[PDB]
């Protein structure tokens, strides 16, 4: 694919492969202890950081880090669900989720949109308070699990957070294949001159299929944590901030293809409870 | 530009029917820009258009020699999580 997807596609795997045979050579030798794991994967992700900055420029190298640490993180995370105590393994999954998001994130833009690809399309904030809200999930987690450690042993549970984000992912990645170049990560105020309606596949069924994805992937994670307080704040948080976008978007699109969605509102709903978009 | 809104809104030109408006694009990354200006205590309500996200300046004309007027402009931004649309800049100019 595009020059830079091979780069974040060569960096992940390559680095998602160093720390899977550190992880195997740990787990086979009884390399138990947590600061001892700790202080050999930070001794080779400081050795992947130095060669990749001789390997690429400035703008390569930005892709290329980022992706292999999503590969690192990947790793730890299948690592952590399987070997950490029940208490624990549930981050683990969550772990690995997050990296995948993030970077095949990245990887759709390039397939489908080499042109504007940066490292703001792995969609990380690098924002204070959805950041807030992101450490507030590992400080639930940590603090729930060592006063009540029965709460995260309900394995099944997590498991269906588990399926929903991969519902959630495999729902967006596909919206974003369908939509083509018509999708961006950035909502679009002017038409362009190549711009058409998408109502095929996956936007036959929701107006906002990737929001849709999104915005129940988002949940799942809080599931998958077994995180009674950040569940029903993530699923507020997620709804009116695609309530606010949803809205903005439509009004552009209505300017965009008038009656061709003004027909397309009234065909298919937005895909998420209680979210109208620009229509009465 | 070390702000995370647009700040330093301002008239560079103007004529007494029309402005061109200009300001600091915030250090995070814009969608889109929402510009609204309306005769300060007018009693119609305010017009509106969008400019791209990657554009710091605008164009506004039709308007009457001598008002006072209030401009504003609304980013949207995903740095905004868990709103969408951010805090506004206002200022002040008569024509
Ligand atoms: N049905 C559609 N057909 C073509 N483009 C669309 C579209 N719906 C939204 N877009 C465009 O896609 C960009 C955002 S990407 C998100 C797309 C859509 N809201 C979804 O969730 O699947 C916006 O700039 C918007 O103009
Ligand atoms: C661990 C592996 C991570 C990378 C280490 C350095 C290898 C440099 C790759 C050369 C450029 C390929 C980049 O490929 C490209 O973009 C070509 O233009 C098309 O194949
Ligand atoms: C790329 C393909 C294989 C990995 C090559 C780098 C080796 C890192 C793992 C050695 C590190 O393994 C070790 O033996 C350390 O002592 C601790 O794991
Ligand atoms: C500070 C942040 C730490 C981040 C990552 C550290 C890596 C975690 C792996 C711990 C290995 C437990 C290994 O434990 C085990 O596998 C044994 O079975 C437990 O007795
Ligand atoms: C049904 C089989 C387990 C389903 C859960 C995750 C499937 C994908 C990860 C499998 C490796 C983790 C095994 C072990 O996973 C775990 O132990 C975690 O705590 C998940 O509960
Ligand atoms: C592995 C992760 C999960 C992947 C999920 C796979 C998607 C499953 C959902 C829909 C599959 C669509 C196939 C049938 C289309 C028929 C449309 C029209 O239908 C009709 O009109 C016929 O009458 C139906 O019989
Ligand atoms: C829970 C539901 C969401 C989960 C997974 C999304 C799978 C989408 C599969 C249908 C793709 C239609 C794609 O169809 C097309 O693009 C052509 O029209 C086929 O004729
Ligand atoms: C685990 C993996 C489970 C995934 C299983 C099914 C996903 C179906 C993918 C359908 C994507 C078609 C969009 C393709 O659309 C396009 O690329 C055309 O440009 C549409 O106009
Ligand atoms: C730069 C562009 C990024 C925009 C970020 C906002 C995008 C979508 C809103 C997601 C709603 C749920 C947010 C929950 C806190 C955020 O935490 C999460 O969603 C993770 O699952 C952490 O557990
Ligand atoms: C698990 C996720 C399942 C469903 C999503 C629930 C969204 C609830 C939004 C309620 C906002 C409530 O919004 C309001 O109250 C408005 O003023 C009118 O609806
Ligand atoms: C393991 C994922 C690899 C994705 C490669 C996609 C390449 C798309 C090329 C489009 C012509
Ligand atoms: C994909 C990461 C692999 C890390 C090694 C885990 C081996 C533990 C197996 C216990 C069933
Ligand atoms: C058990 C510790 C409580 C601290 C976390 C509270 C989570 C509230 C979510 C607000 C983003
Ligand atoms: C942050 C990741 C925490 C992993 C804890 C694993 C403990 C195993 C002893
Ligand atoms: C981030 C440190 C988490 C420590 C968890 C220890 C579990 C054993
Ligand atoms: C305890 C640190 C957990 C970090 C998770 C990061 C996931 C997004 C990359
Ligand atoms: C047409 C583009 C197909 C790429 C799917 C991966
Ligand atoms: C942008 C990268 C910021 C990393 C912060 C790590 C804190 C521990
Ligand atoms: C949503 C994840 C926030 C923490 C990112 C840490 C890696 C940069
Ligand atoms: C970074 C802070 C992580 C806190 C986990 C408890
Ligand atoms: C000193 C009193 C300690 C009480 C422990 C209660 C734990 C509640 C965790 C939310
Ligand atoms: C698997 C479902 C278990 C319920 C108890
Ligand atoms: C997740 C799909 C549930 C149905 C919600 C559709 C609401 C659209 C109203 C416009
Ligand atoms: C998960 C679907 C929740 C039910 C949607 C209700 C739609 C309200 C109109």
């Amino acid at each position: 694919l595009s020059p830079a997807g091979k780069i974040s596609l060569q960096s992940f795997t390559g680095s998602s492969l160093v720390f899977f045979v550190i992880c195997m050579f740990n787990h086979y030798y009884g390399i138990t202890n947590l600061v001892v794991n700790t202080l050999i994967v930070f001794f080779y992700a400081v050795n992947v950081y130095f060669f990749l900055k001789f390997f690429y420029n400035e703008f390569a190298f930005a892709i290329a880090i980022r992706a292999a640490f999503l590969g690192l993180v990947l790793v730890l995370g299948l690592y952590i669900k399987l070997v950490a105590p029940p208490n624990i393994q549930i981050f683990g999954g969550y772990m690995s989720v997050m990296a995948l998001f993030h970077y095949s994130e990245f990887l759709a833009i390039a397939i489908v949109q080499p042109k504007q690809v940066s490292t703001d399309s792995f969609v990380i904030n690098h924002s204070p308070q959805y950041t807030i809200a992101a450490v507030s999930s590992w400080v639930e987690f940590f603090i729930e699990t060592y006063f009540f450690p029965g709460l995260k042993e309900i394995h099944w549970l997590s498991n269906i957070g588990l399926c929903v984000c991969i519902l959630g992912e495999v729902l967006r990645k596909t919206a974003i294949l369908t939509a083509g170049s018509n999708f961006n990560h950035l909502v679009q105020c002017e038409k362009s001159s190549d711009h058409v309606l998408v109502t095929h596949g996956v936007y036959a069924w929701f107006r906002h299929p990737s929001y849709v994805g999104w915005f129940y992937w988002s949940i799942g994670t809080q599931i998958i944590l077994i995180n009674p307080l950040c569940i029903p704040a993530y699923t507020l948080a997620s709804w009116m901030f695609f309530k606010e976008r949803i809205y903005i978007e439509e009004s552009m699109l209505l300017s965009f293809f008038g009656q061709q969605y003004c027909d397309y509102q009234q065909q298919v709903g937005t895909g998420i409870p209680f979210i109208e978009g620009y229509k009465i | 530009a070390v702000s995370s809104v647009p700040t330093k809104l301002e008239v560079v030109a103007a004529t007494p029917t029309s402005l061109l408006i200009s300001w600091d694009a915030p250090a995070v990354t814009v969608d889109l820009y929402v510009i609204t200006y309306g005769e300060t205590g007018g009693n119609s309500p305010v017009q509106e258009f969008k400019v791209p996200g990657s554009k710091s300046t605008a164009t506004i004309s039709g308007l009457k020699p001598g008002v006072d007027y209030t401009i504003t402009v609304y980013a949207f931004s995903s740095y905004y999580w868990p709103s969408y649309k951010g805090s506004p800049i206002s200022i002040n100019y008569r024509t």
